[PDB]
RNA sequence: AAGUCUGGGCUAAGUGGUAAAGGAUGUGGCGCCGCGAAGACAGCCAGCUGGUCGAGUGGCGCCGCGCCGAAAAUGAUCGGGGCUUAAGCCCAGCGCCGAAGCUGCGGGUCUGGG
RNA sequence: CGAUGUCGGCUCGUCGCAUCCUGGGGCUGAAGAAGGUCCCAAGGGUUGGGCUGUUCGCCCAUUAAAGCGGCACGCGAGCUG
RNA sequence: CGCUGAAAGCAUCUAAGCGGGAAGCCCGCCCCAAGAUGAGGCCUCCCACGGCAGCCGGUAAGGACCCGGGAAGACCA
């Protein structure tokens, strides 16, 4: 297992044998190890791995106090990869070569307050023939005096995105590391800006 | 396989036995083997 | 009418050594132990060995056949050995080694290989004849099995993998 | 004169084998310990039973064919979320909880009843992090 | 299956 | 709250802890015949008879306890935990616990006798 | 009966399994292919139309299949009427 | 569906034991999760305050308040 930290950039399609292939490239490297988690420390076995320079003017004596120990410059995000375990001190995107296929984790656009229709794909009520104030309503929510209650994990309107969303076995097209990026194939939870964490695919 | 409530020999070749908790009947040809249920 | 007080010959030379709950049968061949019903009394007398029962009980009589003809068994193991024979019939139907290992091609898309387990041993003769071979005779019979398994007598042809000593009887087609 | 009512004494530590021994027939012993109906200065309002560690409950024995009957129950409060674990494979992944939810029946249910399992602290496995206490090893 | 309403429809 | 009480026995289904015709080499205990050291039953060598094996073997019925027959709708469970020479079942005992019943002590009121 | 709103549709499910499909089996008057019949199995799935208020049913075109039931004949302080 | 195998000299998938075997069951995938009061673990920072497991008062590291905003959002976060 391998991995590493990066924001999404954007994305575009690009020419591959006469394919359009839609793209989202990925500004993943580098990422300097800054702590490794340990079978006979931790119980585990990982790398926390750090991303994007901080102004220092920033970073409080705690944080300080973390990244020198590791002699680290002062980094903006701080995140852990799973039973991975770089020969290095810097983890970079060569790591992934293309035709690799990868799993991409982000934190989903957030929808806020979400009705039923656009959270749990609800049909909602008519439009029409009588149809009272119910047009988009979720209709029943149960029985009668059995059970007498609603279920635990009723989809019901409430809050929708900027939740964790991997999204998995996507395709390495490219790889630029003279510019850290990383194109892959699809779609990316997440907004331009958002950081996402890119790990080899789990998929066979 | 036949399961029944009424498992029984059916010609001189048939052989009840119990196996796992339950009784059947088995035999040289096919169509008698019985379980009972 | 009985076998668990029917005495074992042991040939020369094996020999069984008795331990609580088990009993070690070495030869010629290996070796190979033998677990007991620490109710039951394996008992090491000249040039065979005897199994004694404590009671006259249900239990009891039942383990008894059981365990002596275990330690019988084991004791043709280490000294003859074991074997059973497979007859392939089917016309493109055969077989072959393969190193250690058998193949078979017996009608599919493709050939099956048989990987031989610890203290099994193949043999092809003819391409119509497998021996499996071994000194654990209930291993050597589920191998076999194993073997017959892959491809099953069809009941309407002669046709696929059969036990030596296997009766070809078949019911007519259409 | 007005019945005997214990100030607050020092409580013993205890520890036990469970290895080889029967799943009911022990946890019936550990809640009376735990209870503390040992000793004749009993007092059912209060917390005055003894601390009882056990070792060895990977090793607990149980009789009949309760190894592959013997189901284990929790719901989650979601539809279809009744989850069934047979003893086999309770022991298999959390031994120790096949004897702790043993003596937590038999202890009364309530604030003191809860308070009286936190007494009780087993293991798998012969070795226990209690030698602070130093437990006097007892033979049930 | 159709069986005779119990209850009048609710009248103001 | 009071016996992990004593003695004999059955049950291996968690039966106990939810049911019927009916089916069954489940288990234990009675009973009756058939056959056989003139060699029976099983196996192996022949044609219901033969040969070496050297013992028992086959059928009928009754009694106890169990097995199947046994599918329904929110989450399961004998009240629960848990129980297997029992913490189940049958028979026989000793002891305890247990109510506002009975006793002891004190009080009230009515009724009756003083 | 000092009120437990009543069929059908819609919306939203959820459970059962006596299983419509898919998976695994035994027997077959199972050559193959395709069926029958019984067993195991409730994870998922189980379409769109014409007619009728209809549930149901019949019919059209498909489909792996177009399952049967419980939930106050589930669900009118959710809608319809 | 078998291997080995008695009780029952044979036979028997079973009584000892061992294999094979479902979209189903346990893990594995994705997400939540230490109020898991059983409140876990690692890294790092502060520190040994003045007054009579308590109180009051100033601080440390740190936090909040306020403000500019935000593919975060009903307020809150
Ligand atoms: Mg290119
Ligand atoms: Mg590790
Ligand atoms: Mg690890
Ligand atoms: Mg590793
Ligand atoms: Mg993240
Ligand atoms: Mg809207
Ligand atoms: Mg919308
Ligand atoms: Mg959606
Ligand atoms: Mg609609
Ligand atoms: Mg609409
Ligand atoms: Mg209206
Ligand atoms: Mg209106
Ligand atoms: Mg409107
Ligand atoms: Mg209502
Ligand atoms: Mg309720
Ligand atoms: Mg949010
Ligand atoms: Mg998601
Ligand atoms: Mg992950
Ligand atoms: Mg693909
Ligand atoms: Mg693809
Ligand atoms: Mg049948
Ligand atoms: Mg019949
Ligand atoms: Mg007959
Ligand atoms: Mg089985
Ligand atoms: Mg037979
Ligand atoms: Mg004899
Ligand atoms: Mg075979
Ligand atoms: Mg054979
Ligand atoms: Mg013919
Ligand atoms: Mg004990
Ligand atoms: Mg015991
Ligand atoms: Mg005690
Ligand atoms: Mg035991
Ligand atoms: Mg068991
Ligand atoms: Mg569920
Ligand atoms: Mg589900
Ligand atoms: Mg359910
Ligand atoms: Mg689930
Ligand atoms: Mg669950
Ligand atoms: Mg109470
Ligand atoms: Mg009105
Ligand atoms: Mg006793
Ligand atoms: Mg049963
Ligand atoms: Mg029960
Ligand atoms: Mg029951
Ligand atoms: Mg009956
Ligand atoms: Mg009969
Ligand atoms: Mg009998
Ligand atoms: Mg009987
Ligand atoms: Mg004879
Ligand atoms: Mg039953
Ligand atoms: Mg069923
Ligand atoms: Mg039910
Ligand atoms: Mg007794
Ligand atoms: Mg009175
Ligand atoms: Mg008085
Ligand atoms: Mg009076
Ligand atoms: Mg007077
Ligand atoms: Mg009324
Ligand atoms: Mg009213
Ligand atoms: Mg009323
Ligand atoms: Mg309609
Ligand atoms: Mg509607
Ligand atoms: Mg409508
Ligand atoms: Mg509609
Ligand atoms: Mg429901
Ligand atoms: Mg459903
Ligand atoms: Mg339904
Ligand atoms: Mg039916
Ligand atoms: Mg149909
Ligand atoms: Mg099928
Ligand atoms: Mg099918
Ligand atoms: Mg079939
Ligand atoms: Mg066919
Ligand atoms: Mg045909
Ligand atoms: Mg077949
Ligand atoms: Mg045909
Ligand atoms: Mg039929
Ligand atoms: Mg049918
Ligand atoms: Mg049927
Ligand atoms: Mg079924
Ligand atoms: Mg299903
Ligand atoms: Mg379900
Ligand atoms: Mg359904
Ligand atoms: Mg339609
Ligand atoms: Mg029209
Ligand atoms: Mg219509
Ligand atoms: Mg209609
Ligand atoms: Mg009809
Ligand atoms: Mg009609
Ligand atoms: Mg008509
Ligand atoms: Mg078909
Ligand atoms: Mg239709
Ligand atoms: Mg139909
Ligand atoms: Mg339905
Ligand atoms: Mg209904
Ligand atoms: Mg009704
Ligand atoms: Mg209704
Ligand atoms: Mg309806
Ligand atoms: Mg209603
Ligand atoms: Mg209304
Ligand atoms: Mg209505
Ligand atoms: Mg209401
Ligand atoms: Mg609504
Ligand atoms: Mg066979
Ligand atoms: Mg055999
Ligand atoms: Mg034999
Ligand atoms: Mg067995
Ligand atoms: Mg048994
Ligand atoms: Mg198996
Ligand atoms: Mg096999
Ligand atoms: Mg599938
Ligand atoms: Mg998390
Ligand atoms: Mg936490
Ligand atoms: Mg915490
Ligand atoms: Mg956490
Ligand atoms: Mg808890
Ligand atoms: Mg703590
Ligand atoms: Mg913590
Ligand atoms: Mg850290
Ligand atoms: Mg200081
Ligand atoms: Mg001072
Ligand atoms: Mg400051
Ligand atoms: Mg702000
Ligand atoms: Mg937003
Ligand atoms: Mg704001
Ligand atoms: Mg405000
Ligand atoms: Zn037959």
């Amino acid at each position: 297992m391998k991995g590493i930290l990066g924001v999404k950039v954007g994305m575009t399609r690009i020419f591959r044998d006469d394919r359009a292939v839609p793209v989202t490239v990925i500004l993943a490297g580098p990422c300097p190890v800054v702590q490794r988690r340990t079978p006979e420390k931790d119980g585990y076995t990982a790398v926390q791995l750090g991303f994007l320079p901080q102004n220092p003017k920033r970073v409080n004596r705690p944080l300080k106090g973390h990244f020198a120990k590791a002699g680290v410059e002062p980094v903006r995000i701080l995140r852990e990869i799973r039973d991975f375990n770089p020969e290095g001190d810097t983890v970079t995107v060569e790591i992934f070569k293309p035709g690799e296929r990868v799993d991409v984790t982000g934190t989903s656009k957030g929808r806020g307050f979400a009705g039923v229709m656009k959270r749990w794909n609800f049909a909602g009520g008519p439009d029409s023939h009588g149809a009272h104030k119910i047009h988009r309503h979720p209709g029943s929510i149960g029985n009668r005096k059995t059970p007498g209650r609603v279920y635990k994990g009723k989809k019901m309107a409430g809050h929708y995105g900027a939740e964790r969303v991997t999204v998995m076995n996507l395709e390495v097209v490219d790889v630029i590391p003279e510019e850290n990026l990383l194109l892959v194939k699809g779609a990316v939870p997440g907004p331009n800006g958002g950081l996402v964490i890119v790990r080899e695919t789990k998929k066979a | 396989m036949k399961v029944r409530a009424s498992v029984k020999r059916i010609c001189d070749k048939c052989k009840v036995i119990r196996r796992h908790g339950r009784v059947y009947v088995i035999c040289e040809n096919p169509k008698h083997k019985q379980r009972q249920g | 009418s009985r076998i668990g007080r029917l005495p074992i010959p042991v040939p020369k030379g094996v020999s069984v050594e008795v331990a609580p709950g088990r009993v070690k049968v070495k030869g010629p061949k290996g070796e190979l132990e033998v677990p007991v019903s620490p109710e039951m009394r394996v008992v090491v007398e000249e040039g065979v060995v005897r199994v004694e029962r404590p009671s006259d009980e249900r239990r009891h009589k039942s383990l008894h056949g059981l365990t002596r003809t275990l330690i019988a068994n084991a004791v043709k193991g280490v000294s003859e050995g074991y074997s059973k024979e497979l007859l392939i019939k089917g016309i493109g139907y055969r077989a072959r080694l393969v190193g250690r290992a058998l193949e078979l091609t017996v009608g599919f898309s493709h050939p099956v290989v048989v990987e031989p387990p610890e203290g099994i041993t193949f043999e092809v003769p003819e391409p119509t004849r497998v021996r499996v071979s071994g000194i654990d005779k209930q291993k050597v019979g589920q191998v076999a099995a194993n073997i017959r398994a892959i491809r099953k007598p069809s009941a309407y042809h002669e046709k696929g993998i059969y036990y030596a000593g296997e009766p070809v009887r078949l019911k007519p087609g259409k | 004169m007005k019945t005997y009512v214990p100030k607050q004494v020092e409580p013993r530590w205890v520890l036990i084998d469970a290895e080889g021994k029967t799943l009911g027939r022990l946890a019936t012993k550990i809640a009376t310990l735990l209870r503390g109906k040992h000793r004749p200065d009993w007092t059912p309002n209060v917390a005055m039973g003894d601390f009882v560690v056990v070792v060895n409950a990977d090793k607990i024995r149980v009789t009949g064919k309760k190894l592959e009957q013997k189901i284990y129950t929790r719901y989650s409060g979601y539809p279809g979320g009744l989850k069934k674990i047979p003893l086999e494979k309770m022991l298999a992944t959390h031994p120790e909880r096949v004897l702790e939810h043993a003596v937590k029946g038999m202890l009364p249910k309530g604030p003191l009843g809860r308070r009286l399992f936190k007494r009780l602290k087993v293991y798998a496995g012969p070795d226990h992090p209690h030698q602070a206490q130093r437990p006097e090893k007892l033979e049930v | 299956v159709d069986k005779p309403d119990y209850r009048p429809r609710p009248r103001p």
